[PDB]
């Protein structure tokens, strides 16, 4: 598994055509979103391709 | 039941909503397969299985 190649699983809201986004944030669960932690949801945005 | 001796129960014909089933159960470990949580009380199913 070559793990170095990830995507984003989790967005608020879909993108305009033509940009990209690098910002790391962790995903909210009906809640002030988890700090630092992942829960029933609050999961990490990237997942590695490997 | 025992893993080797299941039990299956057919639920059907009904208004399923599974935004309830968080708080029951700790949930140690809650994934999908081919679906995700946060959309499931969305789509419409033929007949689910437990």
């Amino acid at each position: 598994g070559n793990y170095n190649y990830r995507y984003r699983l989790f967005r608020k809201s879909n993108l305009k055509p033509f940009e990209r986004d690098i910002s790391t944030e962790i995903y909210q669960a009906g809640n002030k979103p988890c700090n630092g932690v992942a829960g029933v949801n609050c999961y990490f945005p990237l997942q590695s391709y490997g | 039941a025992s893993v080797y001796a299941w039990n299956r129960k057919r639920i059907s014909n009904c208004v399923a909503d599974y935004s309830v089933l968080y708080n029951f159960a700790p949930f140690f470990a809650f994934k999908c397969y081919g679906v995700s949580p946060t959309k499931l009380n969305d789509l419409c199913f033929t007949n689910v299985y437990a």
